[PDB]
């Protein structure tokens, strides 16, 4: 009784000796993170602008084999509208598709004969494009006399501007006017639109194909500056006869590393190729190992996105089968089953730009006196009384910084079991001193 | 005790260190800020719509004072397709030079496209024709309260323009602005959609415009709050005259904290920089403020798209020659750090700021022109004069969509001293440990 | 000094005990940190709500309200520039436009008739109003109108919904636009849609709707591609020689952004969509994630509401817009036990109407501009954890071209072949594109702060630490 009084006093003082050092050992069981919002008053360098048409610009190579397109399209429109190629389509009208030596086939049905033949030719207009030769074109043809009217970024010109170039196959030509990073890049003084960027395009009414180009207005699509022209993001389509203001909101987001969260610096340790010549993004993951797994299924290359020197694009002369190979994973990418989303981490510099509109009419009644008469005397501009056809693009800041969603690590309270640390170490010491004390 | 002069010092050296931890993270939670994201409901306060349209002033009303520029524009024309101390040269490149006094350092302007470059030339003397009109003259001159305004609903009340105030600006006549009036009780919404936002149908005269100063026609509108100044020489959301431009809004807000912290200010009292405006602080305010200081002690006059500072008067090329190259040499500066506004002023923390997504349709339909265009002619009783031509009538819709107050605020750990009781307890401790090692040192 | 040292075991006790209250502070202050997440990942497409300003057919409409067209002619004919013989005044008695003069403010007069010497009032102090009678001709308010454009369409809309209640809903449904005529061609990318892919709701002011998706019909489609050639391309055919000509002023086609399995909300979240034109339409996923009730105000779930949601007939979701019409239809039947035709009947109530309710005017219209009984509402009813706004980029183009306006229109000339009518409106039509953007995720999660460490064990090894301090003193006197 005594004894076990006293033999048992002792448990009651040393208890807490370890009832520090496991419930916060059981507490941390990890990175912690924290965001903060940072105002960056920079110089407001002036990101690219993409300038695209849409009207895909047919070649001259192409042309013997782009007018036998309109002789079965006109065959096939007559019969089954009232108005050779190895996939006739025929009806609810639809598609054949079919793979070498198989009798299940893909119909590729549609609901309206309008959408039905627009994606019929751009099955063979897509596919037919791929045999061109790939070479530096002896006849520079400029446009940007024809296409672009002013270039007016801070109120001069753009006579000496190195201006990159390049045909998408589905929209036509492009422009892109600040993929170079020398010195004479833009940057925007202050946030105005006489201080901006001030455009006018020719918008092509009578388009060169009447089948592909359903559209006849005018692409106007932002992005970084290392980052490429993707162009199947989407941008401003713009009406051609009125005046748009562009005014953008920059929100650009800067996260850890891999030592924190699921993210990379820079694209070195993914196992996905850099396809492009660019820099790291989203895309060059999701786009490139969909490009490398049409060369594992199939010996083709795709056209929207650019080809390695290896290999060349494909064709249905060359493979009867690309049609089915193409959407057979296409299906098959967005069930996660490549696992492409999954392998290549988020890039750490997302810079997105938020893009809001203002539209106005650009000529007047007193502009169609005078504006077209000049305009005529210049470039040579007929006009058109039913719709008008040149359109004014502004490109405008709307304040001067921007918001930056900075991500920074915590504090140095994880050092609170280190806290622990000498808390239990003069905790069973002065136990001892408790048992002691009885003597 | 020789060994309890090292095991009590063992614990009083630990104690030291567990003080240092609880004063190093002490300082560090002083300052740091946590990210509060928090949206509520309540009545929000609807924001100062000012409506401006891109028209100047009257062009049969301004014959007679621009009579002698539109004959010198036409002969230019012809040739290539009051002073006259600027004509413009051939370089094929369209363009001026800009000679100060001394022609040793003249500057050059080259342009390519010949519709851009007429009328760049026509807006430069735009700035000082109407300089030298009184401003009591521009009031008759520009559009009155009754022109622009037809429609004005809000919430069911009808308003009229008696609630718009006369807001002037030199690049656009009369601005009109609603819910900004001097002791009166800002309108809240209270329902979000488009029916109870602010309805207004315009009205710009399609035979009356200024065929050289700018090409497109539609009024600008500009979202802002009450107190900041609207801004509307640069920032502008441009509505089509033909059919209707409804535009949604969000109300974000953003407080970050001035003196313990990233600098602001909240009336200026950091810099010696005059408001000229006479608004609340903001960096754009700023910017054009130090501006102007300067302006006048190099140039020796005033902007004329800017306000008018107590200081002098406008600028005008007949009155003087070289204030010209002497606008153009302050911008060279401006942008480098020449003048230092970028270095002497500061940011502002408590700003809000709307995000606009607009949507369109016609608004005039091809049942509507038989009933629609004859009231709103007959309710324009000022100019009755012919029928409305439906490419004349501008809708406007601004509305908020859910009623969502998306606020960002601030707020640092270690607000109160008893949030700081964990750092007390280290300090505490620490000291309980400075009690041991000189305890230890005498025995 | 052992009797000494007790007394400090106290204060040193003291001191713990005021820490303690820090540490219950913390606990009520329920702290959350915010962190971001943006990137592309598989989302499903939201539903793409598909409704027009024009709400029904007006050739099949006509002889519903034949007497309200015929006067309202007669009302256009003394306003703009001065005999009835069928002119159905009991229309016109329901609720009479008025007439207000201030020109003279010691006398006001009015003249109140309405069907150089037949003009009225062109100065400004007139205002055209109306009068709100119940069943005595000295309580009769005024609804004050300065413009007397929409204040005629504003009274136009109060007469024809007088008429739609008393018409029966299934009955009012086919007078409506069809699923086949307002909407043609639909296409998705890979997978072909049809009219029987949509579903309707019947929205009683805007006619019949259509939806792309529910998780009701069937289950989600996903969409894991940036690119304006996926997602939704919508050509519309839209009758504007057919439109209702005063109900609905504005031509274009509204089309709607909300949730997967919720309620469309029409004039709540509405963007317009211009004939003629590529609405080309790039979506965001802005989602807020709320971290639970204690730490903040929310209703996960919706059974926190003590008002019950009127829109369990459609089966959908909590939403935050579902409190704010359900009540003040609650309300409007606990001041007068008849419902109101633009918001979902209750089962076992009627539609008010003038032959059984001729207070409907009066009692409506008191409650709608009223501060105090819309703020009720807002306070009652509480918010939602998963709130998921939709950001989007509107740009449009003019789609039909000059090369295709001879092709393409031919081609819609015989798709909609019936034996009685067609439209072949060529400034009718409305192209859509509706698709992802490159990064779809702005979200807002929140991280629990409250832990067991920093809030409890924190402050246990703190004064832990004091504790050991008072056993120092001990083992030095031990020693």
């Amino acid at each position: 009784x005594x004894x076990x009084x006293x033999x048992x006093x002792x448990x009651x003082x040393x208890x807490x000796x370890x009832x520090x050092x496991x419930x916060x050992x059981x507490x941390x069981x990890s990175y912690p993170v924290s965001l903060n919002i940072n105002l960056n008053s920079d110089k407001l360098v002036f990101p690219a602008v993409t300038i695209c048409t849409l009207n895909p610009y047919r070649y001259p190579e192409i042309k013997e084999e782009l007018e036998e397109l309109d002789r079965i399209t006109e065959q096939t429109l007559f019969d089954l509208y009232k108005y050779t190629l190895p996939h006739p389509l025929q009806a609810k009208i639809g598609f054949q598709l079919c793979n070498q030596n198989k009798s299940d086939c893909f119909y590729q049905t549609y609901s309206s004969g309008v959408d039905a033949v627009a994606e019929w030719y751009a099955f063979h207009y897509i596919n037919i494009l791929s045999r061109l030769p790939e070479t530096l074109p002896s006849l520079e043809e400029d446009t940007l006399g024809n296409f672009i009217f002013a270039c007016r970024f801070n109120q001069v010109s753009c006579n000496q501007a190195n201006y990159s170039h390049f045909h998408h196959p589905m929209y036509g030509n492009c422009y892109t006017f600040n993929d170079k990073n020398n010195s004479n890049l833009w940057m925007s003084s202050m946030p105005g639109i006489n201080n901006g960027l001030s455009l006018m395009l020719r918008a092509e009414q009578n388009d060169f194909i009447p089948l592909l180009s359903t559209v006849t207005g005018a692409r106007v699509m932002v992005h970084g500056q290392d980052e490429p022209a993707f162009m199947d993001d989407g941008g401003f389509n713009l009406r051609p006869g009125v005046e748009t203001s562009i005014s953008m909101r920059k929100e650009t987001l800067d996260r850890l590393g891999g030592d924190y969260g699921d993210c990379t610096k820079n694209g070195s340790d993914v196992p996905v190729e850099n396809l492009y010549p660019s820099k790291y993004t989203q895309q060059v993951c999701i786009h490139s190992c969909f490009q490398e797994s049409m060369i594992k299924e199939c010996g083709c290359a795709y056209i929207f996105y650019p080809r390695p020197q290896n290999v060349e694009y494909c064709d249905y002369r060359k493979h009867s089968s690309w049609g089915y190979c193409y959407y057979k994973l296409q299906v098959d990418f967005s069930s996660d089953h490549l696992g492409c989303f999954t392998k290549c981490r988020k890039p750490c510099s997302v810079t997105s730009y938020q893009l809001s509109a203002g539209y106005s009419r650009w000529p007047s009644v007193t502009s169609q006196e005078w504006v077209f008469q000049m305009l005529s005397r210049q470039n040579n501009y007929t006009v058109n009384n039913k719709r008008n056809g040149v359109a004014k693009v502004n490109i405008f800041f709307k304040e001067l910084n921007y918001k930056t969603n900075s991500e920074s690590p915590s504090v140095t309270x994880x050092x609170x079991x280190x806290x622990x640390x000498x808390x239990x170490x003069x905790x069973x010491x002065x136990x001892x001193x408790x048992x002691x004390x009885x003597x | 005790x020789x060994x309890x002069x090292x095991x009590x010092x063992x614990x009083x050296x630990x104690x030291x260190x567990x003080x240092x931890x609880x004063x190093x993270x002490x300082x560090x939670x002083f300052y740091t800020v946590s990210v509060s994201i928090k949206v509520h409901f309540r009545k929000l306060d609807f924001p100062a719509v000012t409506i401006c349209n891109i028209n100047p002033y009257k062009y049969s009303t301004v014959r007679h004072l621009l009579a002698d520029l539109e004959q010198e524009t036409r002969e230019a024309l012809k040739s290539l397709y009051f002073s006259h101390r600027i004509p413009l040269l051939i370089f094929q490149v369209v363009g001026f030079q800009l000679c100060s006094n001394d022609t040793s350092d003249c500057a050059t302007y080259t342009f390519s496209s010949g519709i851009n470059a007429i009328q760049e030339w026509y807006k430069l003397h735009y700035m000082n024709i109407m300089a030298q009109v009184p401003l009591e003259k521009k009031i008759n001159m520009s559009y009155s309260a009754e022109e622009l305004l037809v429609t004005c609903f809000f919430d069911g009340v009808s308003c009229d323009a008696r609630n718009f105030t006369l807001f002037h600006h030199p690049m656009h006549g009369n601005c009109y602005t609603f819910n900004n009036r001097e002791n009166e009780t800002i309108l809240s919404t209270s329902m979000g959609g488009s029916e109870y936002g602010l309805q207004v149908i315009l009205y710009i005269n399609e035979e009356e415009y200024n065929p050289f100063l700018v090409s497109s026609t539609g009024a600008k509108v500009i979202i802002h709050r009450q107190d900041e100044y609207p801004f509307v020489e640069d920032v502008g959301t441009e509505i089509e005259t033909a059919m209707v431009t409804s535009i949604g809004m969000h109300l974000t807000e953003s407080f970050k904290l001035s003196e313990p912290y990233s600098q602001c200010t909240e009336d200026g009292s950091d810099v010696p920089i005059r408001n000229i405006y006479n608004a609340a602080y903001s960096l754009q305010i700023c910017l054009h403020s130090c501006f102007q200081t300067k302006m006048v002690e190099k140039c020796g006059c005033a902007q004329y798209s800017q306000p008018l500072p107590p200081a002098a008067n406008y600028c005008n090329y007949q009155q003087h020659p070289n204030w010209m190259y002497c606008y153009y040499q302050l911008h060279r500066a401006f942008v480098q750090e020449e003048l230092g506004c970028q270095s002497v002023c500061k940011e502002a923390c408590s700003f809000k700021e709307w995000t606009l997504t607009t949507s369109l349709a016609q608004w005039p339909s091809v049942v509507s022109e038989k009933w629609l265009l004859p009231v709103l002619t007959w309710d324009q009783g000022r100019q009755v004069n012919k029928k409305l031509n439906k490419t004349d009538l501008a809708k406007l819709l601004i509305f908020y969509k859910d009623l969502n107050q998306r606020s960002i605020m601030e707020s640092p750990a270690n607000s109160i001293x008893x949030x700081x009781x964990x750092x007390x307890x280290x300090x505490x401790x620490x000291x309980x440990x400075x009690x041991x090692x000189x305890x230890x040192x005498x025995x | 000094x052992x009797x000494x040292x007790x007394x400090x075991x106290x204060x040193x006790x003291x001191x713990x005990x005021x820490x303690x209250x820090x540490x219950x502070x913390t606990y009520l202050s329920w702290e959350v940190s915010v962190s971001l997440s943006v990137g592309f990942k598989t989302m499903d497409f939201p539903a793409v709500t598909i409704c027009n300003a024009s709400p029904f057919k007006y050739s099949k409409i006509k002889h519903l309200l034949k007497d309200l067209d015929e006067l309202m002619e007669a009302v256009l004919e003394r306003i703009l520039a001065p005999a009835t013989r069928n002119l159905n005044f009991s229309i016109w008695n329901h609720t009479p436009l008025v007439l207000i003069d201030e020109r003279n403010p010691h006398h006001p007069m009015v003249l109140d008739l309405f069907g150089a010497s037949e003009k009225i009032c062109n100065a400004h102090g007139c205002k055209m109003a109306m009068r709100l009678c119940s069943l005595n001709r000295t309580q009769c308010t005024f609804r004050n109108f300065t413009s007397a454009t929409q204040a005629l369409t504003e009274w136009y809309i109060l007469q024809a919904t007088n008429i739609f209640a008393q018409v029966p809903q299934q009955e009012l449904v086919e007078m409506s636009y069809p699923g086949e005529q307002m909407i043609l061609a639909c296409l998705f990318g890979a997978e072909p849609c049809n009219y029987r892919n949509f579903t309707s709701i019947f929205y009683p002011h805007y006619g019949n709707c259509y939806i792309f998706n529910w998780g009701m019909t069937e289950k989600a489609l996903p969409s894991a591609n940036p690119g304006t050639e996926f997602g939704l391309k919508l050509i519309l055919d839209i009758g504007q020689e057919d439109y209702v000509p005063f109900l609905a002023s504005t031509a274009g086609v509204r089309l709607m952004l909300h949730e997967q399995r919720s309620y469309p909300f029409i004039r709540d979240e509405g963007i317009y969509a211009m004939s003629g034109t590529e609405t080309s339409i790039g979506v965001l996923v802005d989602k807020l994630q709320r971290m639970g009730e204690p730490y903040s105000p929310c209703t996960v779930n919706g059974s926190e509401v003590p008002v019950q949601n009127f829109y369990s007939d459609y089966n959908t979701t909590y939403s935050i817009q579902a409190c704010l019409r359900s009540c003040f239809q609650d309300h409007m039947i606990r001041n007068c036990n008849c419902g109101h035709y633009l918001y979902p009947l209750p089962r076992g109530e009627k539609y008010c109407n003038n032959r059984d309710f001729p207070d409907w005017a009066h009692c409506y219209s008191d409650l709608q501009m009223s501060v105090a009984q819309r703020e009720t509402c807002i306070g009652m009813c509480k918010e939602s954890c998963n709130d998921t706004q939709y950001k989007m980029t509107i740009s449009m183009a003019d789609w039909p071209s000059e090369a295709s306006e001879d092709w393409i229109f031919h081609v819609l000339s015989q798709e909609r072949d019936q034996s009685t009518n067609i439209t072949l409106s060529r400034k009718g039509i409305v192209k859509l594109n509706i698709y992802f953007q490159e990064f779809n995720y702005r979200t807002i999660e929140e991280s629990a702060a409250n832990n067991i460490x920093x809030x409890x064990x924190x402050x246990x090894x703190x004064x832990x630490x004091x504790x050991x301090x008072x056993x120092x003193x001990x083992x030095x006197x031990x020693x």
